[PDB]
């Protein structure tokens, strides 16, 4: 049961760099790729005492990628994986996606053909990007085209970053967004949402970090991913595979937009102190300063729940835990779904990292969830969308590359039908 | 499960390619002497053996005197692992040898006899390399490689 | 891997230029006998952006020196770092323009332009992947505009699938050098606005008032201004010189900062600026750099920037920082002078960290607004422009020289509805 | 045996120096003669001889 | 990896790159009072990014030799003493207290500047060094007399994409490659060895140093 | 059974430099002739413990012959198995042909004659001459003539090196490839051609050397050589003899031009990254990137392969890996011959030469294959061929020299009668 | 650039004609005899300067 991870962009394969320095260490491997059976869904044994990853990282401008070549772990990776291009999309949605796109593509999924077949049980892809960029959303949307139309039925998992309501870092974004996701709308199928200023607030809060830069969003966005996946490389007392994801949160073929959330994010003095136990991460887990999205959930209802513990968890109590939450009055259901949890039970406890910032907890919880406050954020991006349009300002260096006026005018109404989706599943 | 699924069979057993790639043409080569005139025909002989440090393979050539009885062939014992016990065998599956149960360069003691299915090969020499590599991983003494 | 060829023309650019190299030389480390003699290898990885190794160790610059007197291309070689440059790039003239742009763009460049395309298509065909041109040279000056203005034109017909970026010092009342300014500057403006991408507005007036009043220096000569320049200009180009956490290059600036294609004049600033004094007195942390940065007395241009609104704006950081406390200050200036942003761009600013910062310090920054009280340097310029003009006064050495009177009535006929269109969408 | 670089073999048509001042002798050994040349040689008069 | 050679590695990195490290840690001690806790101290270094450079090791060793316990039972680490020296490197503070001490302009001890012009390393063993500057003279005297030149053919192996890149070295096989078939002389693996122990980078001990090897294996002029 | 091979040219003995290089240290022969049963094959034991090559080198040229006798290889080959004349061709086929190749040759099958004499299992011949020179298609179409009358019965392996399509050296190639193909035909029973852009791609594409020589070229042509030839050398589990070629690779007299591939070509640091299996390394032998002749092996259809293999090799995966090489579309073989698969698997890993740009594999598979997109090789080279002609250009220097204008239309109309074999027999 | 544009050789290089002027036809002559009956034929000769 082997799984494949690309990462386009800046932003993609950044996290990236955090979650195989995170792997390296769940399982013994040391960055050169020699240990001193779980690695199997991450790690082709191949040769003797070795290990290369299931993963290519590929840009369009070389400072990010060869970065890596000469970084720490030059040796684990093999270099014909990590591709890179030589002139950078430039946040100019349209010149990542038909004009240099046209090019790295073909080089792109020929590669990725030759490790589904190295690969035996392949479960699904989970590909990783910030969608408001050029790179990482302009081919990041083109190379899943192509993955859908050629295996069709594996299971796909979009790691977003979205663009936050107040803290940005470009002024073409909600171009960026908008045109991103009227084809992430329908060709991925379990697409997870992240802000890089909701993330922000938790290392204020809870890490009282007051000064926390890239290295530490992009390290605690590993710990949800190494959560959600470690169903497969250790057996557990209540399995979620990949595909389990794909049908218990999706209620329509459109609605795919996961927040997601995580518990304890604990320092390593507080972690004396602090009780840990079930039935107060599990609370800890819903409170609406601990999504890593900015929006608040309290002016939705949730559609479903799903929620991975790991450590040590003993399943009477999350049945007990569960039960409280579903008494509280101040998180309420929708109507069209009375039975609203996919509870999950693993148990490696989470792995720390030396140097990181969180502490060794006993047991943590990852809730990823699906609400209809979603639709607020597409509520946002589209008003600052239409503000900018309306003067057709930046428009000439999309068209001027080559597209036109209809990309525009026919994606505004998509994220129309969408918002009118939820608003109307939320009847 | 794997195996049926489509995988590497070299990858399945493992631990293969580290041996070959730091003993790629690592040979020891020793001088033995079978004595066999004992036997109701035929006499003594010398041959060679060949412990191949990649596979832990050992490979018995035959040579051969001008204007012997003996037709000429070249090899005389396949390179296959010596079993150097006696194993029950099964009518199915010819007998797999694990390395604990065949020989292993620390065996040859210049001066021992070998059991090569039956036949009791007496060892007597060394090339250099092999007296060499000997003093160099299993501190023999200078004494024991004359 | 990506390129920039630096081309620099008359004497206000080959000055400034040859401040801008001994600079970057020293960033990477290279003595003036074009030798590496630095410490750190990252100094390394990205010098084909700005070098060639020539033979054994031996780096040198990509650059085209260019004018039309022999003067300047002896002093450029006098100091040093002067030995460094390849001599079959000093392409020069021979008699003077005369601080006539006629001259330079109808009557040398006519005999000169041809062997300076020569060797800019050799050295921009002999690298891989060119992401654009650097052009230094000023806007009152007779080589300076019209000879370089020409020398553009010539090159977006032949590279128009690449940037451009011309640093040019622009001509203010109060720094008045020659009479012909008005002349010169429109003339030369009409044609920035159709060929080049984008250029930053530069004076002489407002490098002075910061030399005055943050540097405290008593006595500016031309060394330092120029030395304050080269720094700018050395720090829009660290995202391709140098890993950084949030990269930006060239490009990825152009498509942030020019909404419309007709409104590409960037002011620009620099930070930290501090006299030697206060220097060992004051606070270096991010919010320190972004209140000097912001602080309209800190642009270069001679343009109050709290008269007019900012269309966007953009910082480029540089060295070690938490890009939360980079971020979030962006934010706060935004909320608070909430009048001088533009209403339907949301979010009209960009920030960049990257992870070496210049040489010496442990942090800078640089700023580069696009903002909407430029336009005021165009007003000055296109009365005083209208005011001779209006009499013909000093006409008649351009008519003699293959201008008609057309020419000038078109010229700041664009220049005017330039300046309109920036009140407009203020 | 004579095996070093600079003996050369006798199926060879480049150029020695001093091979026409020699006679009834094998190439190898002719090789020999001009290097270190016998005191009856003529290699050996042109070189080491007082005038 | 010992105290002294983790603390001049770590001295090494923040020099060449300028790195403020001080910012990230005056915030996880409000109070000014030093004796910063063991998990800030480590996180703190992985904001400011050192924590690629160095290994996890030696950043371990580090908080070691300057934890101390405030209490029998509470330990922290005073970052005082540690910024201490990590402003010894750049400068001297408070030399208005002694104005006769001299300063240097840079540190001596942690800077090459001739890594690329010269190899500084010496073998320990003389008759190893003996037979390496034996071979480099053979070595250059051919390349002198059939005017091959060395360092163009070693650009090809170091800019490709395809391999582990580092400036100014290429690893071993490639060396060995470029040794042997692109340049026509011949060398045995003893040589080899010895060739790549003088070379050898002591951060990655797989990178050899292929501009200083052109350039003691024929200089420029 | 031993083999003896012929080298002529420039090039024929260049290869010959290369491909001796590999058997005196594949068998562990020092390079002055002796050591410190399977070489029985090239080397014949003499005297006291000297092995000498069974090869003899001539070329016309006195210049790359005595350098042997100057190299590192002096004490290996024998004072007279180099045979050299005075001067040389100088690309004119037609004055290597007859001027001088009639004063040289009889000197040189007489020195075969003798090199028959010492061998008892004679297995056949094969040759190595540069069809676009002036010694390999002059004293080899000379030769290949006088042998075939002294021998007759034997095969012959034929490895030329064909003027690539546009790459090229020299000007008046087209006039000596076709006047030497006039001769390859009627006496020459498999032929392997080789390219030289076809393999300054490869030495680009997987070894990634950026800039290649011809070192580099003929070290891994000294590899298909061992490659086809080990079978006779060392044992395996299922062997194929050199007569094979002879029987499962010509279907008809005329019919019998092969294309060769090696795999897997991998430089050493891309080695232990990738996992060397049975199931790509045969399918690295099939993309048309992996050639070393230019021709698209798709255009056409395969008339008949065969796959040598080496080393670490189960028969039971070879056979699953082929199998599945039927059920590919993207090649198609010709209803002329349903089975059309030589399975050869050897115990001998590939030997590499210290200091090559190749790393130590486990295994490694050689393809020499027949099929009909040659048939556009002799087309493309047709066609620049009557250009030359209906100008009558260059030709002077060939009636000038003693031939005549015949052999210029007749041998046009040879392979003119070859195109239409290669179009027929491929419907 | 003086030398493109026309400019006399000798004033480039300079301090040319003032040695002329002063040591116009000034020649020291030497008798050299150049031994070489060292050589395998011919024998020592003199000369002059
Ligand atoms: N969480 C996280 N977000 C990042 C990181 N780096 C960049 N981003 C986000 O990525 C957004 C822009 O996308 P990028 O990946 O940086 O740019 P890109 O997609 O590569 O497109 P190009 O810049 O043209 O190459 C920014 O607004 C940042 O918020 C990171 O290290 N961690
Ligand atoms: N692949 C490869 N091709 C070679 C090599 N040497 C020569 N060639 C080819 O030989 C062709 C030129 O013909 P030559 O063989 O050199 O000439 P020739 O056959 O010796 O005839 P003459 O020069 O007249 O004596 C060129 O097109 C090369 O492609 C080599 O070492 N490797
Ligand atoms: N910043 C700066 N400006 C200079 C320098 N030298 C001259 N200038 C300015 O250049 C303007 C005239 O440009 P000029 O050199 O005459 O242009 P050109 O004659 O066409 O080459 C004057 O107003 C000066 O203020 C210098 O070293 N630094
Ligand atoms: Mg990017
Ligand atoms: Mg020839």
């Amino acid at each position: 049961r082997e799984v494949i991870s690309i990462h386009i962009g800046q932003a993609g394969i950044q996290v990236g760099n955090a979650c195989w320095e995170l792997y390296c260490l769940e399982h013994g491997i040391q960055p050169d790729g020699q240990m001193p059976d779980a690695f199997n869904t991450f790690f082709s044994e191949t040769g003797a005492g070795k290990h290369v990853p299931r993963c290519i990282f590929l840009d369009l401008e070389p400072t990010v990628v060869d970065e890596v070549r000469t970084g720490t772990y030059r040796q684990l990776f093999h270099p014909e994986q990590l591709i890179s291009g030589k002139e950078d999309a430039a946040n100019n949605f349209a010149r990542g996606h038909y004009t240099i796109g046209k090019e790295i593509v073909d080089l792109a999924l020929d590669r990725i053909r030759k490790l589904a077949d190295n690969c035996t049980g392949l479960q699904g892809f989970l590909v990783f990007n910030a969608v408001g960029g050029g790179t990482g959303s302009g081919l990041g949307s083109l190379l899943l085209e192509r993955l859908s139309v050629d295996y069709g039925k594996k299971s796909k998992l979009g790691f977003t970053v979205y663009p936050s309501p107040q803290v940005s870092t470009a002024v073409v974004e909600p171009y960026n967004s908008v045109l991103s996701t009227h084809s992430l709308l329908e060709h991925t199928d379990v697409a997870v949402m992240l802000d890089n200023e909701a993330i922000y607030d938790i290392c204020r809060r809870s890490l009282d970090i007051e000064r926390p830069t890239y290295t530490n969003l992009n390290r605690l966005i590993a710990q949800v991913i190494s959560s959600l996946t470690a169903s497969l490389r250790f057996d557990g007392a209540l399995n979620v595979d990949i595909t389990e994801f794909q049908t218990n949160l999706v209620p329509y073929p459109r609605i795919h937009f996961m927040l997601s959330s995580y518990a304890p994010i604990i320092s390593a003095e507080k972690a004396y102190h602090e009780q840990l136990s079930v039935a107060e991460i599990t609370n800890a887990a819903f409170e609406p300063a601990s999504m890593m999205v900015k929006c608040d959930p309290r002016h939705g209802k949730y559609m479903a729940c799903c929620l991975m513990y790991r450590g040590d968890v003993v399943p009477k109590d999350v049945n007990a835990s569960v039960a409280t939450i579903k008494t509280k009055r101040t998180i309420q259901f929708v109507d069209w779904c009375p039975t609203g949890f996919k509870c999950g039970i693993n148990y490696q406890p989470p792995t720390v990292v030396p140097g990181g910032d969180l502490a060794k907890v006993q047991r943590a919880v990852c809730m990823i969830s699906n609400s209809t406050a979603i639709g607020e954020i597409f509520s946002r991006l589209d008003h600052k969308f239409d503000l900018m349009y309306a003067k057709r300002a930046f428009v000439h260096w999309y068209v001027g590359e080559g597209m036109e006026e209809g990309e525009f005018s026919e994606a505004r109404e998509d994220l129309a039908a969408l918002e009118k989706d939820f608003e109307e599943v939320g009847a | 499960v794997e195996a049926r699924l489509g995988k590497p069979s070299h990858l399945l057993d493992g631990d293969r390619l580290r041996q070959f790639l730091e003993n790629n043409k690592k040979v020891l080569r020793f001088w033995c002497v079978w004595d066999e005139r004992t036997t109701m025909y035929g006499d003594r002989r010398p041959y060679v053996l060949h412990y191949y440090l990649e596979d832990d393979s050992v490979e018995v050539l035959e040579i051969n005197e001008n204007n012997s009885g003996r037709d000429p062939f070249p090899v005389f014992l396949k390179r296959g692992p010596l079993p150097k016990v006696a194993v029950k065998t099964n009518t199915t599956l010819n007998p797999k040898f694990r390395k604990d149960q065949c020989y292993n360069a620390g065996d040859f003691r210049l001066g021992l006899f070998i059991n090569v299915l039956g036949r009791d090969f007496y060892l007597h020499d060394a090339d250099t390399f092999t007296k060499q590599w000997y003093k160099d991983n299993l501190g023999y003494t200078d004494e024991e490689m004359s | 891997m990506r390129e920039i060829v630096h081309i620099q023309g008359g004497q206000c650019g080959n000055q400034i230029g040859a401040k801008f190299w001994e600079v970057v030389s020293d960033e990477h480390g290279i003595d003036p006998t074009g030798t590496y003699h630095g410490d750190s290898d990252l100094q390394l990885e990205r010098i084909n952006v700005y070098f060639n190794e020539a033979t054994g160790g031996r780096y040198v610059p990509r650059a085209i020196l260019m004018d039309l007197e022999p003067g300047t291309m002896d002093s450029v070689r006098s100091g040093p770092y002067g030995q460094i440059f390849r001599p079959d790039n000093f392409v020069f003239g021979q008699t003077g323009a005369g601080n006539n742009w006629a001259k330079g763009h109808y009557t040398e460049g006519a005999e000169l332009i041809d062997s300076v395309l020569d060797v800019v298509r050799k050295e921009a065909e002999s690298c891989d992947c060119l992401q654009g041109f650097q052009v230094c040279h000023s806007l009152g000056g007779g080589t300076g505009s019209g000879m370089g203005t020409l020398l553009i034109s010539k090159i977006r017909e032949e590279y128009p699938d690449r940037m451009m970026l011309t640093f040019s010092v622009v001509p203010s009342p109060k720094v008045s050098d020659t009479v012909v300014e008005p002349y010169n500057a429109t003339l030369s403006v009409h044609q920035l606005v159709e060929n080049a991408d984008e250029c930053m507005v530069l004076d002489n007036e407002a490098l002075y008032d910061i030399c005055f009043r943050t540097l405290k220096l008593t006595t500016p000569t031309f060394g330092d201004l120029n030395h304050l320049i080269s720094a700018v200009m050395s720090g829009i180009t660290c995202c391709l010189r140098f890993p950084g956490q949030l990269n930006a290059d060239l490009r990825k600036l152009a498509v942030n900062l020019i909404p419309f294609p007709r409104l590409h004049f960037f002011m620009v600033g620099f930070t930290p600026l501090t006299s030697r004094g206060s220097q060992q007195y004051r606070a270096l942390t991010v919010p320190e750099l972004t209140q000097q940065m912001w602080d309209a007395k800190n642009m270069m241009c001679a343009a109050d920037p709290r008269h007019g609104r900012y269309l966007t704006a953009s910082a480029l950081f540089r060295g070690r920082m938490s890009t939360k406390e980079v971020d979030e200050q962006m934010l706060n200036v935004q909320n608070k002078n909430s009048s001088y942003f533009v209403e339907w761009i949301p979010n009209n600013v960009k920030s960049s960290v990257c992870d070496i910062p210049p040489k010496g310090l442990k942090m800078s920054a640089t700023f580069i607004g696009n903002s909407t009280a430029i336009q005021e340097m165009f007003k000055r310029v296109s009365e005083q422009f209208t005011a001779m003009f209006r009499r013909k006064a000093f006409l008649h050495w351009y008519t003699g020289e293959g201008m008609d009177e057309m020419e000038f009535t078109e010229a700041e006929s664009n220049m005017n509805d330039l300046v309109s269109e920036y009140q407009q969408y203020q | 045996p004579f095996t070093e670089p600079e003996w050369k073999i006798p199926g060879y048509t480049g150029y020695v120096q001093g091979l026409q001042e020699t006679y009834k002798k094998t190439p190898v050994m002719a090789q020999l003669e001009t290097k270190d040349p016998s005191p009856e040689s003529f290699i050996y008069t042109r070189t080491q001889t007082a005038p | 990896v010992t105290l002294e050679s983790a603390m001049k590695r770590l001295k090494q990195h923040v020099y060449k790159q300028r790195v403020r490290v001080k910012d990230f840690i005056m915030d996880f001690d409000k109070l000014n009072s030093g004796y910063v806790f063991p998990n800030h101290f480590l996180s703190a270094l992985s904001m400011a990014g050192i924590d690629k450079y160095l290994s996890p090791k030696e950043l371990e060793v580090i908080c070691e030799t300057y934890k101390v316990q405030r209490d029998a039972t509470l330990v922290m680490v005073d970052h005082r003493t540690f910024l201490h020296e990590l402003e010894l490197v750049f400068t001297v503070p408070h030399l208005e207290k002694d104005p006769l001490v001299e300063v240097a302009t840079e540190p001596a001890d942690l800077l090459d500047k001739t890594r690329y012009l010269k190899s500084s390393r010496v073998l320990q063993p003389p008759e190893r060094e003996e037979a390496v500057q034996a071979v480099i003279c053979r070595l250059s005297d051919v390349c002198y007399k059939r005017g091959q030149p060395v360092k163009a053919f070693f650009d090809d192996a170091a800019r490709d994409d395809h391999s582990a890149k580092l400036f100014g070295h290429v690893t071993l096989p490639q060396f060995r490659q470029v040794l042997t078939t692109k340049l026509d002389w011949v060398v045995s693996d003893p040589e080899v060895s010895l060739l790549a122990a003088k070379f050898l980078h002591e951060d990655k001990p797989e990178f050899i140093n292929y501009i200083a090897f052109s350039c003691t294996v024929d200089p420029p002029e």
